[PDB]
Parts: structure tokens; sequence; C-alpha cells
């Protein structure tokens, strides 16, 4: 039938492994799936582009995460700049150390 | 030789070798002479330390 | 003039330097504007100036204060003022260094006559460091390394003797100067000079 795009595959992967919505998810959905689940399993499959497409359709919801992620995809060795890397880590550590969305924590 | 120079940020010396080669009477095709010149042009357009603008 | 300093004074006491500068600058109190502007710049001198960063947002206000302070011929005492325009030059030195414009960045540091490059200047440059603002001595570590890494890159590209001589100069200067992270810095400086030979 043809290997579908990593995005549509992941979407057709979320259908199975989470049939019902978990009540602890955050930042809404994207085309019927939680935005953070798509980002994680896309990065897990190794297709950062497929993950960034997900981000582009949730620009308003994800807040400042867009400019941070777009830097991660650009910078080599899967590392951000110390300055920006510091900005996000402190934010996560500030009030998101224990968030009800595990996929958000992971990413 | 030019590859050695460039990795050592000696771009001007590489541009010199490439240019002379392009003007020479060695058996070099026109298209190769075009590549040599194009590289020299790039290498001479960037700073090389110890050499005047 | 008083209340603008009163309001500027408290906001200064509450670590709101970026505001206290705008307020003190509103009352044309350059003694305080440049003082605070020295504190906000020193931490960001070696940092990477990137769009919307805290460097751009501070550098661009400092330059908007440099023009308006030259076009209007305003200046604080030479201590506060000298350091303020000196940091602005260094901020340019790293903005050129982080961009790969090695030749251009080398020329700037040479003008400042802050780091000696010929053995003859070591005695006087070393004495000057003693009375330069600590907002400058703080960033001496990153300046020596960038300058060294600059000579370091230019070496891989007579001239060899000249770079080698300058390499030595930086080391002896750093050897006679007690400063921030002199341990890691003095070691790295010596290693980069060995690879040259």
């Amino acid at each position: 039938g043809g290997v579908p795009g990593t995005y549509q595959l992941v979407r057709s992967f979320l259908n199975i492994k989470l049939p019902a919505p978990l009540p602890g998810l955050q930042d809404g959905e994207v085309e019927g799936h939680p935005v953070w689940a798509l980002i994680y399993y896309c990065m897990r499959c190794g297709d950062l582009l497929a993950a960034s497409q997900v981000v582009n359709r949730a620009q308003h919801q994800l807040g400042e995460f867009k400019t941070w992620f777009q830097e991660y995809m650009n910078s080599k060795d899967r590392r951000l700049s110390p300055a920006t890397e510091n900005k996000l880590r402190l934010h996560y550590r500030r009030a998101l150390r224990n968030n009800t969305d595990p996929y958000k924590r992971a990413v | 030789l030019c590859r050695f120079y460039t990795t050592r940020s000696r771009f001007f010396e590489a541009a010199q070798v490439q240019t002379n080669l392009a003007k020479s009477d060695l058996n070099i095709s026109l298209k190769d002479r075009i590549i040599l010149l194009s590289r020299a042009k790039g290498n001479a357009s960037v700073n090389t330390i110890g050499i005047s603008r | 003039k008083p209340i603008i300093n009163k309001v500027a004074s408290v906001a200064e006491n509450k670590g709101l330097f970026e505001e206290a500068a705008k307020l003190y600058d509103l009352a044309k109190n350059a003694d305080k504007v440049l003082e605070l502007m020295n504190k906000l710049l020193s931490p960001v001198v070696p940092q990477i100036s990137a769009p919307q960063s805290n460097k751009e947002r501070l550098k661009n206000m400092a330059l908007s204060i440099a023009e308006r302070y030259r076009a209007q011929g305003i200046s604080a005492n030479k201590f506060v003022d000298s350091t303020f325009y000196l940091l602005l030059d260094l901020i340019t030195f790293f903005d050129e260094y982080h961009s790969g414009h090695i030749d251009r960045a080398f020329d700037i540091i040479e003008r400042l006559k802050l780091v000696p490059l010929n053995q003859e200047s070591v005695e006087e440059r070393v004495a000057a460091f003693r009375n330069f603002s600590d907002e400058i001595r703080h960033n001496l570590s990153e300046v020596l390394l960038a300058t060294m890494n600059i000579l370091f890159t230019q070496f891989k590209r007579d001239r060899d003797s000249q770079l080698r001589s300058q390499a030595r100069t930086l080391i002896t200067f750093a050897g006679m100067i007690p400063y921030r992270t002199s341990g890691d810095t003095n070691a790295r400086l010596v290693q980069m000079e060995v690879l040259m030979n």
C-alpha cells in the first residue's frame, strides 16, 4: 500500500496505542490527536521534519516552544545554544517539573 | 595542494595556485579552467591573514 | 530632576537596572546611566548576539545611548565613560569573532591596546590592567582566548614567526595578570601556542 509519511504513520499509530483520550494531556490536539504525542513519536521515529510540521499547525497553542524547537532542528548534534538551552530548561524546571502531560515532559 | 592551504585558512595562496594553473599551457580543459577560476575568485574574496586587502 | 532620580533610585535599588537606566537617562544623568549600562553589558560581552536575545536588546539600547551621548556631547567621569565605550568596542570584537570575520575582529582588539601583542608593550599593558574597571577584568579570560583562537585559526591558513611571537606575548601577559579562571585559561592558551609550532 506504500509506506505513508512519518506524520500520517504516527497519526495512524496513535489511534491504536491510545484509543481513548487521556485526561492529563495539554495544549489541545492537532487533527484529532494530542500535539505532544505527535511530536514525541515523530522524534522517536527520527523524523524531526514531521514533528516540526506538527508544531507549525499549533503555533498559537505551543507558545515560545516554536522558536526553541526550530533551533534544535537546525543546530547539529541535537543540541541547542547554551543561552537558549538555559532559557527553556529553567522554564521547564520553574513550574513544569511535574506536568500532567507526560509527552510534554519527555519532549 | 590547494585543499591543504584552504583547511589552513590560507585562501589567498590557493587562489594564486588555481589562477596560475588556469592561465597555464598545461593540458587542462576549458570547463576545468572555469572551475579553477571560480574557486580562486571565492578564495580571494575572503580575508587571508598577513596579506593586504 | 529630583523625582526622576527618586523613581530611578528605587528601581535601581530593586535590581531593575534596565529601567533605572531608561529613567536616569530621562533626566540626563549620565553618571548613573553609564554606570548601570556597564553592569548590564559586562555579563553579555562574550555571549552570542542572536535575534531578540538579551544581548541585542541591551547592545542596541547602549548604541542608542552612545549616539545620543556623542551627538549631544554628554559624558560621565572618564572612569565610568571610558569603560562604557570600551565594552561597546569589545561587544563588537566578539560579534565579529562569533561571525567568523577573523581578520576584521583581530583589527579591533589591536586598536584597543588592551592585550599586548609585542613583548615591549607587556610592561605598560600589565600596569594598565590594575586600574581598569572590574567589569573589564572580568571578561579578560574570554578576550585572551578569542584573541588566541583568532591567531590560532590564522596560523593554519615571516608571517608564521609573527603569529608565533604574538602567541607568546599573550601568554606572558596572562601569566603576570591574576584574573578570572586564570587556571583553565592560562593552560588552554599554552596548548594553542604549542600546536602552532
